[PDB]
RNA sequence: UAGGAUAGGGGCCUACCAUGGUGGUGACGGGUGACGGAGAAUUAGGGUUCGAUUCCGGAGAGGGAGCCUGAGAAACGGCUACCACAUCCAAGGAAGGCAGCAGGCGCGCAAAUUACCCAAUCCUGACACGGGGAGGUAGUGACAAUAAAUAACAAUACCGGGUGUCUGGUAAUUGGAAUGAGUACAAUCUAAAUCCCUUAACGAGGAUCCAUUGGAGGGCAAGUCUGGUGCCAGCAGCCGCGGUAAUUCCAGCUCCAAUAGCGUAUAUUUAAGUUGUUGCAGUUAAAAAGCUCGUAGUUGGACCUUGGGCCGGCAUCGUUACUUUGAAGAAAUUAGAGUGCUCAAAGCAAGCCAUCGCUCUGGAUACAUUAGCAUGGGAUAACAUCAUAGGAUUCCAUGAGUAAUGAUUAAUAGGGACAGUCGGGGGCAUUCGUAUUUCAUAGUCAGAGGUGAAAUUCUUGGAUUUAUGAAAGACGAACAACUGCGAAAGCAUUUGCCAAGGAUGUUUUCAUUAAUCAAGAACGAAAGUUGGGGGCUCGAAGACGAUCAGAUACCGUCCUAGUCUCAACCAUAAACGAUGCCGACCAGGGAUCGGCGGAUGUUGCAGGACUCCGCCGGCACCUUAUGAGAAAUCAAAGUCUUUGGGUUCCGGGGGGAGUAUGGUCGCAAGGCUGAAACUUAAAGGAAUUGAC
């Protein structure tokens, strides 16, 4: 059964990205999916995306710009403090120069650099680079 | 495939605990049978030369390996120990005092010698190497 | 090493299929696996039809046909040249000859 | 897919986006309420009351015209059945299967279907107990089940 | 519950009463070559292994038990008894406890002096003062570890590189200088001695003041040198070497690696992504349970603050996980700041004007899982709380108000209902068919049968063959398909009945009810077992004929159990797609089955048959990677070092072996669970070239 809609969204988006598609459809939508997409768009890895209200769960149509190499969730959502971020950076990321890890801290959903800025920890949602 | 739940620590721990037994080395060490070997978990041992024997080397080799049937003094078991360094069978006599060691493969036959896992290191309190190189004489 | 995708038979979506018996050796072979042919021939051949034509009482008698569906096991079919051994690339060719 | 099969069929209904009832519906809430209550008096049930409303009386969806579901309406009026409809029909089917299987002891395919339907009955009963829709002392007794239906 | 006892709580014990307490979240029981911890080794990270030993806690004084004194002991360098040892003895008795220091025996692969002293650190006593095998000092000590000699320079002779000069290298050649290993006055060290540090005098040329341990085929740096041996002796961790020319054995020379260190054996860390949480595998290499149901466990759709800018009191409260900050946190060890012990491993010292002293000299700081305590955060998660209002808010001692009155939507999640269908899905009864065998009637006469060829067998009493008819049992051809149904096994003549099911259609209903599943259950080809019936054909066992060197086989004929059925057992198959189930995404194409929507123009007849388009569901098929893979190949076996959707089972080189034994189910045959000793360097998968 659909146990993690975030994984389905990220996997469909990555599969469409590898095939050179310019748009991708994500169903069902959710607030955490929207926040993850907002972070990715703010850092400049995707472009426009619009939520469509189907009165049941909503869909998302996302516009790709070819800049996204990989994006994927981490399951189960392990708990990381501020001192463990570096370790996870050495595991999920290509290099220390770029890449991003998404954390769902109690201050919201953000990237790992912002979490270090605010000195807060939380669980790991996924990653993208 | 694997159980990836965050609440599934017990399942993973128990599964690994069960599956460690298929390991050859782990099962060898944790079954406790290593104490029933002649050395009983000792690096060396001491013994009495019961007799001097020769064993034909396994095919395709062709030679006679000068071994020695000895009896350990710590438990009374009878084992065959190799005698290297040609001419060193002469130094060994009957009912003599020898120090035996493993052959090198940790309880496995070494070389073409059929079923020999020990080698003679000392005889009558003198090393075979010293007698072989004429550094020492048998007392 | 799997020589054939279908395993040498024609079974999909079912578990059991009743067998038949080879017409030469009477060996039980699954119905779909057996080499089945339908042979239709004159009762009397060309050397005989001429001599039976005038011997027939009336000219309106059409010569009767005979129809037989025969089944062969793989061994009998190969030994009788019903089906030969084909090359690796020609094995997949399911097109009937002519 | 199906809980007790290998099917993957997806046939179902598709409610319209417009939640408001259509303009041509000129039936007041009182008429719909009286019709539902009369049907419940006539031994009907919510699933087979909704279809009667949809077909004969031109009511596309009860939740639109009256603003509430059929079961909620019946419970507010106090005419709701003591047993939920789905459990009632599952129990009826199991009773029929047992009645047939009593005389056919070699029909070892209806025994398997009986096991399946009893498993579904028990799962539904457990769910209805968890939400206090059934008495906590409720229990599915096969011998006396037929008396219930 | 009430007492007793204890310093005190308490079934700690007594009387009475009740039937409770723990357990697949592993109780109970067993093993430990198990004292626990701080810690040790190796460590990219995670980890694996160890932890008798000097710091903390516990326990013991040969093995158990009992006790006195005392503030403190169930004390043993205290007593009493028993058991086991063992000591004198005048044979009546007496005295014992090194797992304290040293030493001895024994055990072993395995561990030093029966030395000196209270000088230091501290402890104890009436005590400044005695004492201390605690502790320190010397002796042995290649456990481990730090620094570091065994020669440097010039000339001459020889040989190289930038006719010539310079540079650079070798000579048991020639010179001089330098020095400590050693020896020793002496002082210093020290409780007293000794070692070190310092230093008179002596002390190096083959500077004999003499470097060793392993190797020289590959892995792996170094010889196809010489002599010996001749599948012998031997070497060889693995591959391998030696059979008269040995680069591998025995030696010489030469060379290589490490160097005052090296070799060997065991244990285990890495290597090992060959234990895989990070991070392995399961079509064919070992490894998906025959199939489905199913509790515990694990895992579970979406939805509810955003705009908002700025920037001492006083309550009474959903609970947690997570995350931040704080506190408390033994030292030693580890990381780490300072510091020139001559350096270093170390130590916690010291440094400076050249003092009748100073720097208040320093003697930092982290980490320290988990559990516990406290502060802030509320994103992500778990629990119950959610519509009979039994709801919230008012008035009425020192009943009327009251409000926005209170219910998220209905998942291309699931269940149930309904409608027309669909299927070789199931049970019961019933109907039909040719063939086979048997029998009955009738006809003719010489062979029939079977074989590569024959015989065993039948036959003038008529075999084989022909026609008619009856009976019996089994079996359902052709139609029949890269077609259908079923959880799988499996299911194929007609008709009636009975219950069930998928898919499709739906503006019907409920509202998370779900996925997978230890334990526990249904069903499970064929063969097999217990009885009853039936018993045509075929046919394990058996017999005979034939072939053959032989034939307990393949080929012929006759046949028993069986093959069919009813009531019970078994629980296995190449039970196969050698591919567990659920979910999402990612190429194209045509055909086909079921349902539905539309168009279409023909039927000796709206609808049915046919044609065209589309949607959902299913069995498959074809082409191609831009994918994967050891490849065969796979549109899933793809979306994997750019590794993580959920969940069950299961593999760890080949044998021994699915064997032994225990447990358990079965009437039995057997099924489920299931080792070890020992042996072995390969076994195996896919593809390639030859040979056959
Ligand atoms: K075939
Ligand atoms: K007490
Ligand atoms: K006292
Ligand atoms: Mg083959
Ligand atoms: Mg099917
Ligand atoms: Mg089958
Ligand atoms: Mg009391
Ligand atoms: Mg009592
Ligand atoms: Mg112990
Ligand atoms: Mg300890
Ligand atoms: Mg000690
Ligand atoms: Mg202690
Ligand atoms: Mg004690
Ligand atoms: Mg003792
Ligand atoms: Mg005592
Ligand atoms: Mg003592
Ligand atoms: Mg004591
Ligand atoms: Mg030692
Ligand atoms: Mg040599
Ligand atoms: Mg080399
Ligand atoms: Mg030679
Ligand atoms: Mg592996
Ligand atoms: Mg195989
Ligand atoms: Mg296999
Ligand atoms: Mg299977
Ligand atoms: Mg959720
Ligand atoms: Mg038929
Ligand atoms: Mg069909
Ligand atoms: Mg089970
Ligand atoms: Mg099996
Ligand atoms: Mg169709
Ligand atoms: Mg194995």
């Amino acid at each position: 059964v659909r146990v993690s809609v975030l994984n389905d969204a990220l996997k469909s988006m990555y599969n469409a990205e590898k095939r050179g598609k310019r748009q991708v459809m994500i169903r069902p939508s959710s607030k955490v999916i929207i926040k993850f997409l907002i972070v990715m768009q703010k850092h400049g890895y995707i472009g426009e995306f619009e939520y469509v209200d189907d009165h049941r769960s909503g869909k998302i149509v996302v516009e790709l710009n070819g800049r996204l190499n990989k994006c994927g969730v981490i399951s189960p959502r392990f708990d990381v403090g501020v001192k463990e971020i570096e370790g996870w950076t050495a595991r999920l990321l290509p290099s220390r120069q770029f890449g991003y890890i998404v954390l769902t801290t109690s201050a919201g959903i953000m990237d790992h650099e912002e979490a270090r800025r605010k000195n807060v920890g939380g669980k790991v949602l996924g990653f993208f680079y | 495939g694997k159980t990836r739940g965050m609440g599934a620590g017990r399942k993973l721990k128990t599964h690994r605990r069960n599956q460690r037994w298929a390991d050859k080395a782990y099962k060898k060490s944790h079954l406790g049978n290593e104490w029933k070997k002649p050395f009983a978990g000792s690096s060396h041992a001491k013994g009495i030369v019961l007799e001097k024997i020769g064993i034909e080397a396994k095919q395709p080799n062709s030679a006679i390996r000068k071994c020695a049937r000895v009896q350990l003094v710590k438990n009374g078991k009878k084992i065959a120990a190799f005698v290297p360094n040609d001419g060193c069978l002469n130094f060994i006599e009957e009912n003599d005092e020898v120090l035996i060691a493993g052959f090198g493969r940790k309880g496995h036959a070494v070389g073409d010698i059929p079923g020999v896992r020990f080698k003679v290191v000392k005889v009558s309190g003198v090393s075979l190497l010293a007698l072989f190189k004429e550094k020492k004489e048998k007392p | 090493t799997f020589k054939r995708r279908n395993g040498g038979r024609n079974k999909h979506g079912r578990g059991h299929v009743k067998y038949i018996r080879c017409s030469n050796c009477a060996k039980c072979c699954p119905k779909d696996k057996a080499i089945k042919r339908f042979l239709v021939r004159n009762i009397v051949e060309q050397a005989a039809v001429r001599d039976v034509q005038e011997a027939c009482v009336h000219d309106g008698y059409v010569l009767p046909k005979l129809y037989a569906k025969v089944h062969h096991c793989v061994s009998c079919a190969i030994h009788a040249h019903i089906v030969r051994v084909r090359s690796r690339e020609n094995r997949r060719n399911r097109e009937p000859p002519q | 897919g199906r809980m007790h099969s290998r099917g993957k069929g997806i046939s179902s209904s598709a409610l319209p986006y417009k939640r408001t009832p259509p303009s041509w519906v000129k039936t007041a809430v009182a008429d719909v309420d009286e019709l539902i209550t009369k049907a419940a008096k006539k031994g009907q049930m919510p699933s087979q009351i909704g279809v009667l409303l949809r077909d004969q009386h031109g009511i596309p969806l009860v939740k639109s015209v009256t603003g509430s579901k059929i079961l909620r309406i019946l419970k507010a009026h106090g005419l709701a059945p003591e047993i939920p409809e789905d459990l009632y029909f599952l129990i009826k089917k199991a009773v029929a299967i047992r009645k047939h299987l009593e005389r056919n002891r070699k029909d070892k395919d209806s025994k398997f279907r009986l096991i399946l339907v009893e498993s579904r009955i028990h799962r539904l009963a457990r769910y209805y107990k968890r939400t206090k829709k059934l008495p906590p002392t409720w229990k599915y007794e096969s011998t006396t089940a037929s008396t219930l239906v």
